[PDB]
């Protein structure tokens, strides 16, 4: 029964990666941005370090 | 019988007046409203900014 827990899990794992991936981006140049894109937008989403 | 079917992750709150007792029932249940119970009737915050 958690899985039901959100009602809109689609629409909430959209805003919580949009939100993380643009807050990291926003730490970046246009540069760094398009230079390892894929990398720190990757890491913008579950940044850690394993 | 007035009857509402609560949503699964929601709750909803009642009491039976005619009895003097307080009664909130969360998750998907179909509450069964007494001759005196009354609903929790909710103003909520909605539009685009908000309101």
């Amino acid at each position: 029964a958690k899985l039901f827990s959100v009602p809109d899990f689609v629409g909430d794992a959209c805003k919580a990666i949009a939100s993380r991936v643009r807050g990291a981006v926003a730490s970046v140049t246009f540069d760094d941005f398009h230079k390892n894109s894929a990398r720190i937008i990757r890491m913008a989403v579950f940044g850690f370090e394993m | 019988v007035v009857s509402y079917r609560v949503p699964h992750n929601a709750a909803v709150q009642v009491y039976d007046y005619r009895a003097k007792r307080a009664r909130v029932v969360f998750g998907p249940e179909l509450v069964t409203l007494d001759p005196e119970e009354q609903f929790t009737v909710l103003s909520l915050s909605a539009g685009r900014p908000k309101r």
